[PDB]
């Protein structure tokens, strides 16, 4: 009925390290390694909300579907209702908004 | 008869009877009314009226001025005595259409056109129409045509060197001329020049030879018959709604048929500052139809 | 007189005025013939207010000519003031100068010439001292005017609007255009002449009215009533205010704009005067050949144009002699212009060409402004050595055959075939294409670079199945852009027409 | 006190894209579905004086009109004595003679490196029940373009005691127009102008514009 | 002699692009993903030259030259049992380093940026992939 | 009653890479991208007032409507009188004027050693059956960019309760824009904005905004 917004706030702690990826646009002159995605200003590693949303949708698609799901637009009611669906007028805008995750314990790490 | 008043325009709308039309050049009645209104609003109306009633006063229709005084095509002188050609009818009709399309000659070649030479028009101004609306009741959509000049084309008028007329001209150059003057259209910048030596000897008021009127003039009844019995001319209507500060409602001022320019006549005549006010209304409307002639060959 | 209308309802007044002036010219011819005791056989040509007679050279004929001249000019001064003026001329000629063994081609033309010079002289010097002294008498205190032609004579109230007697007559006559029979009464109807008025009345009512002459419009059948047959171009698909909405198709495609076409055949007068003198060393110049040329021109431009307008959303306001004026949906208007000239070229065997101007306008625009802009475009087309078409601007002036062969069915067809298979991004790239086309002169080589980039980026964006057709279009458009300015302008016009066709708004 | 004319020279500098619009004959061929009004000759964006006059009158109608203005003919005396009024004796012709506005930094724009003097803004509308986006394109006179603004106020013997109130009205119109938009879809970030070098100079006759300039600029 | 004049840089970009190296299948070895960083740096420097003086843009030109030199030798393609350097031959044939050396005022900077834009436009015109 | 105009001035500081987006036809000469819109003079990313107005109206339609709206013209009285309906006579002219938000701290960004005001985010899409990664790259504005945000509110014939309600609606719109994303692919971490130094100053007329400023600093 009434409008509300619930903000799930958590801290993602890396048990092992994380290679999100991206291309060599912030790669150092001389580095041949595969770079991780970085903030254009602080050059700290980030976790883009696109990767979180994609992996969460792919994982939940093996549990809450009981179908084939050839394409993302074919997902069930329970998943297209949250994560959005481009081929359904009732679920074009999903109820879940992900946000880019930025470093917070840089001081502690130092 | 004395000066060569030039006025550089950038955007102007001289109505031809409807708001959606805009002529290239204004007639002498428009500028005379503008001067009368400027003198009335400044305070010195009677001085300008006394000057205008004198026979020394002169005013001509606006003519184009582009690196040389231009002039009206003489009506009735493509005469076959100097237009006889051996070309086929295709070229004859092409040159007749070109002559009919011509509206303004240059002073450097006026006599050349009288010799039978053929000339073409020149890029002076573009007649464009802009549509505007009234977003107060959201049910209005009007169109105004303008005459934005370019190619460094100005307009010129021939008037006497007088301190009053110069002052009224300088006050008029920041009041605009014709059309929606309080909307952008009509403004100009004044300059005062001397008549070129190839024009002052012909710009006349009195001989008995053939003289092109350079003004939308209406002869008095004494010499009207002699004017049309051996004359070539055109007729123009000076109708309109009389702008006045002493009525809450606009009144159609009396229609008037005047001889346009360049109407050729066998002799000179006298004009009239004619009252065209509707009946029973104290201050009148003055229509200036007074000749300024050009001597020809 | 026809095109000066300032208010809504301009449509009906416009068509009624066109038909009314045509009928006034017809009545001038008929009454002049009746005063001379002749008939329509002596009539060589009536059209556009221009008419020619062949009469007997006698002092009586000259006196009736000048008397009818004075009478009809007095009537026109009484009703239309100085707006309309009839001028008569006549040139005396002998039999010898119309043969082929005795006519001199100079003499042939000279026959017609004198009359033209006299008409021009009478047109230059119009009114005597009495007439202008009377017209300048003033003395009228009027606060309101007519809202259509701005007349002040005999204002009456109609639909909460002030109109003159003539405007009221055209208001009435616009509803009576749909009838086929038009009668000349003494007092009822629009004043067509001295003590004579025109009134369009249906057939079943014709027995209840007192008339002197009956005209039948667009009918080749000899009916029960002895009438004179006249032909006009009067196809009307719908009301003029609806053609803006009619441009849209069933799917909503098409700009909500109307168009006006003005078309003119070049050198028609030179065609009349010396078109036949080029062959046979001038022996083919007889009145018979000019008369059948007049009849062929009337056949093409008064009845055949009605079939050229068939099934099209347009109205032919004025079609007589050489001037054609039509208003409609822009697609049907341009279509009709193309078909009319193709059939004119086929009709005249390529001897006479046409110059056309097609102005594009919005809904509710004043009709006088419409006619003025379209005539300006027509004149701009006339300036391009004639045989030219000016579409929506003096900038897009093309040779007419080039317009048909290159613009409409060559570039526009390929642009349609391509972009009908494309999504929103490709259709949006048309605006970048047009902008590159317009800016070419300033930055020539940088612009050809930019165009190459845009074409191949859309190459890379096109699906694999549709890639090859894109390669074809990219090569063809690059060839158009780098060939010359003529193909550049033609491609720009084709893109403009296509973006007009697909517009959703 | 005798005749005078005072000219308010200024330089309108668009901070946001201006969309006065009004494509009729020349600008009608713009292929944009909303072309800005241009010069017929040089194809240069233009701010017509009618737009400035109308926007200034509608803005001052909210400040100097004690009664509700049902029609512009029923405007207050102060507004009708400057902008004019067709249906009264004294106020038939106004004291304000607006002028059109033409581009004056075209050479500066070329120096900056622009290719065209009118950008294309792409927008769209999102349906509420469905969510299909309908896109559209509208022209915009690019920002950092300057237009010459020139307004003349006439001082006449009869209308002399009202000079100060009139000057306040022009000030409050020019600085309201600096706060509201100038034509176009202004409620969506459009037509934001700024009057630079705002200077009043008496031109014909004589007047003490030196007291007016100090209260015109700055404050 | 000036290597980039206002009336020849487009033609020079054409000639450079048409002269690039190729494999057996007739495909360009250079791709826009290899020169993306250089294109972005050139574009950013171009739109920074409009409102900022050159005397405080020397660092950007220096970095741009460093990046061109680096990307010339960083990337390579192994074909036919030998290694090709696409950006290196692009720089050598287009005389990019020579236009960079002659950048002294604002007009030369903008001319070099437009030359790079013409180079990429022409490279994409002749079948250059992404 | 009287006339007054109040200027809400703030700095839209992004916190994730905003991508409003434009058209590929008028993009730059660079490689494959979904470019943001840029000012034609300086080629810096901007936040047009149309995006802010649309997102604010859509978000306030979920709170101040009391019934679903099929069209913008079918909104409530408050949203109509604030934003404006073409189909309503009394609310034809909206009392809220939004302004384009141009880049503000380009000096600070340059001081932070940044070299471009727009970054390129590389993503991919993998099929659920074949797991093939089709790549893509899109354009984003830099994370810590700030934009000058100006919103002008006009007071005519509006009671004190009406102007207070409009202030509350504007505050809720700004809070909802903070809690939602500005235009772009915000379901994947885009367009998150925060309004800094948000304050209201009466630029025209005489109106007291001490309590409005206090509640603007408190609620934010």
């Amino acid at each position: 009925m009434t409008f509300a917004k619930i903000k799930f706030s958590a801290q993602i702690r890396l048990e092992t390290g994380l290679h999100i990826g991206g291309s060599d646009a912030f790669a150092a002159i001389g580095a041949i390694d595969s770079p991780v995605i970085k903030d254009p200003i602080t050059n700290l590693p980030i976790i883009p909300g696109s990767s979180l949303k994609g992996k969460m949708r792919t994982l939940l698609a093996k549990v809450y579907n009981e179908k084939v799901a050839e394409k993302p637009s074919d997902d069930s009611d329970i998943l297209s209702r949250l994560f959005g669906n481009s081929k359904d007028k009732r679920f074009k805008m999903g109820r879940l908004i992900f946000r880019d995750a930025f470093l917070s314990n840089a001081d502690e790490l130092d | 008869t004395y000066k060569l008043y030039i006025m550089t325009f950038q955007n102007a709308h001289f109505g031809s009877g409807t708001l959606d039309s805009s002529k290239l050049t204004f007639s002498a009645d428009r500028i005379f009314s503008a001067l009368v209104l400027e003198a009335l609003k400044m305070g010195k109306l009677d001085a300008f009226l006394a000057e205008a009633n004198q026979d020394k006063f002169t005013l001509t229709d606006a003519f184009p001025f582009q690196f040389g005084p231009f002039l009206p095509k003489p009506i009735g002188y493509p005469k076959h005595d100097q237009i006889d050609q051996s070309v086929d009818v295709k070229e004859v009709r092409r040159q007749a259409k070109l002559s009919k399309k011509l509206q303004f000659l240059a002073l450097e070649n006026v006599d050349d056109y009288l010799n039978g030479e053929l000339f073409e028009n020149e890029e002076h101004a573009v007649i464009d129409t802009v549509t505007k609306n009234q977003p107060h009741k959201d049910d209005n959509l009007y169109q105004v045509a303008t005459t934005r000049f370019s190619n460094d084309t100005s307009l010129y008028v021939i008037a006497n060197e007088s301190d009053l007329l110069n002052e009224l001209m300088s006050s008029l150059q920041y009041s605009g001329l014709g059309g929606k003057r309080s909307s952008g259209f009509g403004r100009f910048e004044l300059d005062i020049q001397n008549i070129p030596l190839e024009l002052s000897d012909r710009l006349t008021k009195n001989h008995s030879d053939k003289v092109m009127s350079l003004t939308t003039a209406l002869p008095v009844d004494a010499d009207l018959e002699e004017a049309m019995e051996d004359g070539h001319y055109l007729l123009t209507k000076s109708s309109g709604f009389a702008f006045s500060h002493a009525t809450n409602e606009n009144y159609r001022k009396q229609d008037l048929y005047k001889f346009a320019s360049g109407s050729t006549f066998s002799k000179t005549f006298e004009g009239q500052i004619v009252d065209v006010r509707p009946l029973d209304f104290p201050h009148a409307v003055l229509n200036y139809a007074k000749p300024l002639f050009f001597k020809l060959e | 007189f026809i095109y000066n209308i300032a208010t809504s309802g301009a449509a009906k007044q416009l068509k009624a005025r066109s038909l009314y002036l045509d009928f006034m010219s017809e009545y001038i011819a008929d009454s002049l013939l009746d005063k001379l005791g002749l008939n329509r056989a002596n009539l060589l040509y009536v059209g556009g207010g221009h008419a020619y007679f062949v009469l007997a050279n006698t002092e009586k004929t000259v006196e009736t000519l000048v008397q009818f001249e004075k009478d009809f000019n007095q009537f026109l001064l009484a009703n239309f003031q100085t707006r309309l003026y009839v001028a008569f001329g006549w040139g005396s000629f002998a039999a010898k100068d119309i043969m082929s063994e005795l006519n001199s081609p100079e003499s042939y033309r000279q026959i017609y010439q004198k009359a033209s010079r006299m008409i021009s002289e009478k047109k230059i010097s119009r009114y005597d001292y009495r007439t202008l002294m009377l017209l300048n008498r003033g003395g009228k205190s009027s606060e309101r005017e007519c809202e259509i032609c701005h007349s002040v004579e005999n204002l009456v109230s109609y639909h909460d609007q002030k109109v003159c007697d003539i405007c009221r007559g055209l208001y009435q006559f616009s509803k009576e255009i749909a009838h086929d029979h038009f009668i000349i009464t003494e007092n009822e109807g629009l004043p067509i002449g001295p003590n004579a008025c025109l009134k369009g009345v249906a057939f079943e009512k014709l027995s209840q009215e007192s008339f002197s002459r009956v005209y039948v419009k667009n009918d080749y059948k000899a009916g029960t009533i002895k009438a004179t047959h006249v032909f006009v171009g009067d196809y009307q698909c719908d009301e003029i205010h609806k053609y803006a909405a009619l441009s849209k198709n069933e799917d909503g495609l098409g700009i909500k704009r109307l168009a006006v076409v003005r078309l003119d055949v070049d050198d028609l007068g030179a065609a009349f005067m010396a078109g036949f003198s080029r062959q046979g060393n001038g022996q083919y110049s007889t009145l018979s050949r000019s008369a059948t040329f007049s009849r062929s021109m009337s056949l093409f431009f008064k009845v055949y144009i009605n079939q050229f307008a068939s099934d099209k959303k347009l109205s032919i306001i004025y079609a007589g002699g050489d001037d054609v004026f039509a208003i409609g949906s822009w697609q049907d208007i341009i279509a009709f212009t193309v078909e009319l000239r193709q059939n004119f070229i086929k009709w005249t065997n390529g001897k006479l060409t046409l110059s056309a101007g097609i102005g594009l306008f919005a809904d509710k625009t004043p009709i006088s402004l419409m006619a003025h802009q379209t005539g300006e475009l027509e004149e701009a087309a006339k300036g391009n050595e004639k045989d030219s078409i000016s579409l929506f601007s003096s900038d897009y002036t093309f040779k007419f055959d080039r317009f048909i062969t290159n613009v409409y069915d060559d570039k526009l067809e390929q642009i349609r075939y391509f972009f009908n298979h494309q999504d929103e991004r490709g259709k949006n790239f048309i605006y970048k294409l047009i902008e590159l086309l317009r800016n070419y002169e300033s930055e020539e080589k940088m612009n050809v670079a930019r165009l190459a980039y845009y074409l191949t980026r859309l190459e890379e964006l096109t699906d694999k199945d549709e890639r090859d057709k894109f390669k074809q279009f990219k090569k063809l458009f690059f060839k158009w852009y780098t060939n010359n300015e003529s193909d550049r302008k033609e491609a720009e016009l084709a893109l403009l027409l296509y973006v007009y066709e697909i517009r959703k708004d | 006190m005798t005749f005078a004319k005072i000219k308010f020279s200024a330089q309108i500098r668009l901070e946001t894209g201006l969309h006065i619009g009004g494509s009729d004959a020349f600008a009608a061929i713009g292929a944009i579905d909303s072309p800005v009004i241009k010069d017929p000759i040089t194809n240069l964006p233009i701010i017509p004086g009618s737009s400035l006059k109308g926007k200034m009158r509608t803005l001052l109608a909210k400040v100097y009109n004690e009664k509700v203005a049902e029609k512009p003919s029923d405007d207050s005396d102060i507004l009708s004595r400057l902008f004019g009024n067709s249906k009264d004796k004294r106020f038939k012709m106004g004291r304000l003679i607006f002028r059109d506005a033409f581009l004056s930094n075209a050479d500066e724009l070329d120096s900056l490196g622009v290719r065209s003097y009118t950008e294309v803004k792409f927008e769209n509308t999102i349906d509420r029940i469905t969510a299909e986006a309908n896109p559209r394109q509208i022209e915009r006179a690019i920002r950092n373009s300057t237009f010459d603004f020139e307004l003349i106020y006439e001082i006449t013997d009869e209308n002399e005691n009202q000079v100060e109130e009139d000057f306040k009205v022009i000030r409050d119109g020019l600085k309201l127009l600096e706060l509201d938009y100038l034509g176009g879809s202004g409620s969506r970030g459009y037509g934001k102008v700024a009057f630079e070098n705002l200077k009043a100079t008496t031109v014909f006759g004589n007047y003490d514009v030196k007291t007016l300039n100090e209260l015109l600029t700055a404050e | 002699m000036a290597i980039l004049t206002d009336e020849n840089y487009v033609d020079k970009a054409e000639r450079a692009i048409s002269l690039l190296e190729k494999d057996n299948k007739g495909n360009y070895l250079l791709t826009t993903s290899q020169i993306r960083k250089l294109l972005s740096l050139c574009s950013s420097l171009y739109d920074r030259s409009k409102e900022r003086k050159f005397d405080e843009l020397i660092n950007d030109v220096s970095y741009l030259r460093v990046q061109f030199v680096y990307q010339s030798g960083r990337n390579s393609v192994r074909v036919n049992r030998q290694t090709f350097f696409p950006v290196k031959d692009l720089v050598e044939k287009g005389q990019i380093l020579e236009a960079l050396k002659e950048i002294k005022d604002r007009e030369t900077l903008q001319r070099f940026c437009r030359y790079m834009e013409a180079l990429v436009a022409y490279f994409k015109f002749y079948g250059g992939k992404d």
